[PDB]
């Protein structure tokens, strides 16, 4: 009310750059757009580096001495004296089981059952999105030929931004798309019960009590996402040995 | 008050976070109590016929708006306030 | 800030800024806004004190309406203050 | 930690490999946030133009177009505020008090301006922004305050420097190293303001005194340049880039 019953010549004056700030909405618009392209301009980058990783994680592929070389010093380097060695067994076993056990949000998602699952989980890629929707997708990749529970051979998680930016000038989560899973028994279904694997089953926006609920879920689901991508893809490896931390 | 609710509920529950409808009204609450009391220092400077409200008005609105024991902390916390207040220099 | 010197979280100089501009006298002490910006503090500190514990109970993370609203009635005092603020006024 | 050290011989060097994977990941992270700087300060450039226009219809240097006044209330309506629309029928100079009006209610700072700083914020045309660009990324924000106006100082142009410590961080981005205020010259001690606790304090940021340790003057001093930044992001980030509503209260 500090501002209705006043001058005019004043409120006008606003109105006007009530316009300029449009303006800016949609200079803030073509912002995002390249800043969008920016990030999946680089994650094309990260992939080759983090397709190195997956390999040396599922034994395909042994340590090159040089990267032993380097990771000698930088490990020194970094006062990490805990992964050293002076003077048989694959890839590395229950990687990013590891790694997930020590990411903060995820972590505690994950069960006794759903564990030994993530156990044959062999690397987690990432994807952003220019084919409509705004978004990313967190494909994981299992090793089908001994998961003993599900045979998928990908599983994933389609995170959506709604077409319109937030006033902000940001982007909004609209929704979230699950891979869903195929398992091959009842008993070895992780899965109603309270799974980790149901991440790839998020609550929809269709459904007092309710929606206080169906938003607390629906909000860790977001914040898990952000952890994947901003954190747990990224570091990878420090949240293996937990230097992350 | 927001932010300032925010903070207050990491020093007492450093591992409990708050939903916006909540916040709201914690907001709500914050400035029902501020003209609350206000409303009363108010009248006492009135009745008293006085051109001021200092920690004075507000402390006795308190006694007069609150209950017994949360409204003898609130004497408590204020007074301590008032005195760290004036001795940093 | 004002908040630093009285080594309170809640902000001193709003206070005294609202305590101005409310019209509640013709003028306003200097320790007016310190000791009802602590008092504010409290009452706040309080709450989500109890509210906490209901998320707990309830097995939640995150304080809900509902958390404040066990708080509140669970807490003889509060569910009393709340009803001054309230006034029906009729 | 101790799970770690008992790992195999094998096992560890599969790590040290991966460890160095991560250092290669770090050198591309480094060029991402280099164009992500360069391409950030792109648009600023595209920004500027429409606040340097505001500023004028805000200083009542310029007048508004019966173009954009129409087109405002297409939008006023559209977004259900109702509180620009004026009443039907056929003063000052250029909007009074708005920036100050606007600072009034961004959450960070409002809480920080006094009524002797109010006297003072009366005087303030406009708030800029830009990237140093050349050596050692930040950004800097511009206060312009009438000269011919502002009976407290001489200052035409106050400004604020924050610079980001070339080290990229471990998350990969950009991390704070210290602020540079630009000292305020007033032309009275009574006009001063600025020792008491005041917002024009702003400009003259903490300092990372040294290694000579102390107790509760790390933590305290510490509180204040979280503030500082904090307020720096608001500004930057917030009041900027949507003054106008700042000024109304729809950005709240």
């Amino acid at each position: 009310g500090y501002v209705g019953g006043l001058p005019k010549n004043v409120k006008e004056k606003l109105l006007s750059l009530k316009t300029l700030q449009s303006e800016l909405f949609e200079v803030e618009k073509e912002f995002q757009v390249e800043m969008f392209e920016l990030e999946n301009k680089f994650l094309q980058k990260y992939k080759p580096i983090w397709e190195q990783r997956s390999r040396i994680i599922s034994g395909q592929e042994q340590p090159k001495p040089e990267q032993i070389a380097k990771g000698q010093e930088i490990v020194e380097s970094l006062n990490e004296t805990e992964l050293l060695v002076d003077e048989q067994v694959k890839g590395i076993p229950s990687f990013w089981l590891t790694a997930l056990e020590n990411l903060p949000i995820v972590c505690d998602t994950i069960t006794d059952r759903d564990a030994e699952v993530l156990e044959y989980l062999q690397d987690i890629g990432l994807e952003y999105l220019t084919d409509g929707r705004p978004g990313f997708k967190l494909l994981f990749r299992f090793d089908s030929s001994a998961n003993p529970f599900f045979t998928n051979d990908i599983l994933c998680k389609t995170y959506f931004y709604q077409k319109e930016l937030g006033y902000s000038g940001d982007f909004i989560y609209d929704h979230a798309e699950g891979c869903e899973i195929s398992w091959k028994d009842n008993a070895h279904n992780v899965t109603p019960i309270e799974s980790f694997f149901n991440f790839f089953d998020p609550p929809k926006i269709q459904n007092e009590e309710l929606e206080e609920d169906l938003e607390e879920r629906l909000a860790l689901d977001y914040s898990i996402g952000e952890q994947l991508k901003d954190k747990l893809i990224p570091r990878a490896v420090d949240w293996f040995t937990g230097a992350a931390l | 008050y927001a932010i300032y609710v925010y903070k207050v509920l990491k020093q007492v529950h450093p591992d409990t976070g708050i939903s916006s409808k909540a916040m709201s009204i914690m907001n709500s609450f914050v400035n029902d109590v501020f003209e609350r009391i206000a409303g009363e220092a108010s009248r006492l400077a009135h009745y008293n016929k006085r051109s001021t409200i200092t920690s004075r008005e507000i402390q006795t609105a308190v006694r007069l708006l609150l209950p017994g024991e949360l409204a003898k902390h609130a004497v408590s916390e204020g007074t301590k306030a008032v005195t760290k207040y004036t001795s940093a220099k | 800030t004002r908040s630093s010197r009285a080594g309170l979280q809640f902000p001193v100089g709003r206070v005294h800024r609202l305590l101005r501009k409310g019209n509640y006298a013709e003028r306003v002490g200097a320790g007016a806004p310190v000791y009802l910006a602590a008092v504010l503090e409290y009452l706040t500190a309080e709450i989500l004190e109890l509210a906490g514990n209901a998320a707990r109970d309830n097995k939640k993370t995150r304080i809900i309406p509902r958390h404040l609203q066990l708080a509140v009635r669970n807490d003889e005092e509060l569910n009393k203050l709340l009803g001054r603020v309230t006034i029906a006024q009729g």
